[PDB]
Order: C-alpha cells, then sequence, then structure tokens
C-alpha cells in the first residue's frame, strides 16, 4: 500500500 | 523471521519520443506483488502475485490513483532536475525512487527508508532517524530545503512506522502461503574436466526462497573466497532463485574440497563433498 | 553520467532435460541507464515470443531484468542471449551452457 504523495524535487 | 515491503520507481525522459517512461514495482521480501507501467494499455496498478488478487476494487482503484499521481509528479521532477543541473532538453535522464519499511522477527517496525537517485547516483535520502535528509550535491540541497519547509520527513515517518508496517503485516497474513514460506535449496555438484591435471567442481543451489543464501567452498576447512567463481543469485522466473559456486580442483584433490550451504529453508547448514 | 555494464547470465528455469518443457532465461543486471536490448537466439536467429520482468533495481540503483521464453531443449539446438547497451561497443552474445 503506497505512500500517498511523491513530493516534488 | 524478519520482513520488508519496498516500492521501486523508475522515471526516464524520452525527448522527442513523447511522455517519460514510468515503471513502479512493489515487493514483499523477494516477492513482487504489484506493477504499473505508463506505456502499458490498462493504466492501472496490476497484481503480480496471487495473494494480492483477492484485495478488491477499493484497493486497486486507490493504488491506481496514487501511482498515476506519482507518474505525473516525476514528469515535473525530470524538468526540475534538468533546470537544477543546467542540462539540455536533448538528453534522456533517469530519476529513481525507493522507499519502504522493515520489521524484525517480532513483526514490529525496525527500519524505514525513502531515497532518490538522479542518473544512477545518490541524490537525496531520508536518514535512519526519519527526521532529516542526506543531500549529495548542491541541487539536492535545494530539494532538501523544500522538503524541510514542507515537513516531508514528518509525513514519511508516520507512514513508515504506522501504515507501511500495518499493511506489511496484512500482506504477510493474507499471503502466508507465498510470503511466510521457505523453499530450501535443492543442491548438487557437477564435475567437468578442464584438461588433464585439473577439473571444475561446481556446487549448485536451486529453487530456493528467499534469495538470501551463502554458498562457499573450503579446501581442508580453509575458506577459498579468493579462488571461487561465484555468480550473482538469479531468479528462476517462478519465484525461486538459483546460485552456483565453483572451484578448480587439481588431480586427485576432490576429497579436500567441501561446499557449504546456508539458507533459512535448511534445518541445518549443508556440507557437500564430491565423493 | 554514470554508465554501468550489464552482467549477463543465460540459463534454464529447471535443469535441462531433452524433450521436457522448460523456460530459457537471460538475466541482465548491474546496468545503468535502463535502455537495454535483449534477444534470445535459437541456432543464431531471434526468438520472437520473448517476455520480460518489470524493470526494477538493486540497493546501488543499478537495474535488473529477466527475459524469458518457453522452450524444450534437445541434444542439437544451441541457445544464446544477445545483449546491447550503451556500455557495449558491439552486441554481446552469451551461449547457453546446460551446466551454468
Amino acid at each position: 500500500y503506497m505512500f500517498p504523495n511523491a513530493p516534488y524535487l | 523471521g524478519s520482513h520488508s515491503m519496498r516500492y521501486f520507481f523508475t522515471s526516464v525522459s524520452r525527448p522527442g519520443r513523447g511522455e517519460p517512461r514510468f515503471i513502479a514495482v512493489g515487493y514483499v521480501d523477494d516477492t513482487q506483488f504489484v506493477r504499473f507501467d505508463s506505456d502499458a494499455a490498462s493504466q492501472r496498478m496490476e497484481p503480480r502475485a496471487p495473494w494480492i488478487e483477492q484485495e478488491g476494487p477499493e484497493y486497486w482503484d486507490g493504488e491506481t490513483r496514487k501511482v498515476k499521481a506519482h507518474s505525473q509528479t516525476h514528469r515535473v521532477d525530470l524538468g526540475t532536475l534538468r533546470g537544477y543541473y543546467n542540462q539540455s532538453e536533448a538528453g534522456s535522464h533517469t530519476v529513481q525512487r525507493m522507499y519502504g519499511c522493515d520489521v524484525g522477527s517480532d513483526w514490529r517496525f525496525l527500519r524505514g527508508y525513502h531515497q532518490y537517485a538522479y542518473d544512477g547516483k545518490d541524490y537525496i535520502a531520508l536518514k535512519e532517524d526519519l527526521r532529516s535528509w542526506t543531500a549529495a550535491d548542491m541541487a539536492a540541497q535545494t530539494t532538501k530545503h523544500k522538503w524541510e519547509a514542507a515537513h516531508v520527513a514528518e509525513q514519511l515517518r508516520a507512514y513508515l512506522e504506522g501504515t507501511c508496517v500495518e499493511w506489511l503485516r496484512r500482506y504477510l497474513e493474507n499471503g502466508k502461503e507465498t510470503l511466510q514460506r521457505t523453499d530450501a535449496p535443492k543442491t548438487h555438484m557437477t564435475h567437468h574436466a578442464v584438461s588433464d591435471h585439473e577439473a571444475t567442481l561446481r556446487c549448485w543451489a536451486l529453487s530456493f526462497y528467499p534469495a538470501e543464501i551463502t554458498l562457499t567452498w573450503q579446501r581442508d576447512g580453509e575458506d577459498q573466497t579468493q579462488d571461487t567463481e561465484l555468480v550473482e543469485t538469479r531468479p528462476a522466473g517462478d519465484g525461486t532463485f538459483q546460485k552456483w559456486a565453483a572451484v578448480v580442483v587439481p588431480s586427485g584433490q576432490e576429497q579436500r574440497y567441501t561446499c557449504h550451504v546456508q539458507h533459512e529453508g535448511l534445518p541445518k547448514p549443508l556440507t557437500l563433498r564430491w565423493e | 553520467m554514470i554508465q554501468r555494464t550489464p552482467k549477463i547470465q543465460v540459463y534454464s528455469r529447471h535443469p535441462a532435460e531433452n524433450g521436457k518443457s522448460n523456460f530459457l532465461n537471460c538475466y541482465v543486471s548491474g546496468f545503468h541507464p535502463s535502455d537495454i536490448e535483449v534477444d534470445l537466439l535459437k541456432n543464431g536467429e531471434r526468438i520472437e515470443k520473448v517476455e520480460h520482468s518489470d524493470l526494477s533495481f538493486s540497493k546501488d540503483w543499478s537495474f535488473y531484468l529477466l527475459y524469458y521464453t518457453e522452450f524444450t531443449p534437445t541434444e542439437k539446438d544451441e541457445y544464446a542471449c544477445r545483449v546491447n547497451h550503451v556500455t557495449l561497443s558491439q552486441p554481446k552474445i552469451v551461449k547457453w551452457d546446460r551446466d551454468m
């Protein structure tokens, strides 16, 4: 179950 | 025993060939259980192990929603890094991301990770304390500062210590048959004459699970690390793994050599001899 | 940028027995960047029905893939894996040896 975001680099 | 859940993400720019490629894969220990490929037709998170096929549309829709968002984030990221390193629009570049959590043999949270690479090198990593960041170069410090202001470590720590390990434990129970199994190595040796005065003895380990194994040769009980050809552990394609280890044994010396196998699936470590 | 050469192993899923169905594998690993061309060859010619695993990577960021196809070994037929990558100046061909 994935983490909700990919935070912007 | 101890377990992990890990997600791996690859985003590759393809200048003049449309959208960047985005591949996401998820694993429990050495077992892949989900995938997403931006180039594929379904545009869905898809199962790759039979235990996760039981999960149901809420699960599949929510994992599809998250993986699609990531694909779009990593599209912006490719442009952002190109700016950070002053690179041309001509070249293809690679962003990788991995995260996940480890539990010990008590099934309690042990360790969490969340890190990135740009073009094959460490870019930024969450440190073990889940509170601060390791930034490789000057570009990665810009990212680090962004993430510090947006409290990204705090959100990640809560996921990695809570959600991540709760779903790991759920997977381990629902997929007990596949994920709590060990397959012991099936072992054998082969012997092939190099020439007239020596021969290769090759010690094999097949159909094992998980991938972790130690396979070594001794001569009269002295470790032969320097003089052993050892291949990387390789997948069989059916969820098991294979490995071999070989030595060159001069004439009439087979009885000096022992192959030693350690694996979680064996009741005791093996000592094999050609005789 | 970083360029790492693929390690290549060609092998069968089960120990090869003539006349019994099996899978031929070519495992490429340790490579960067991810663009790689992998062909399985039967007696020098490209096998058409070849599949591959989903692209993943190791702790060091380097990629790995498994290419595979169904095959029934015989005494006579020769099999190989042919790999091209930016690190290879020409395609590298590795022969299947039913004892590697």
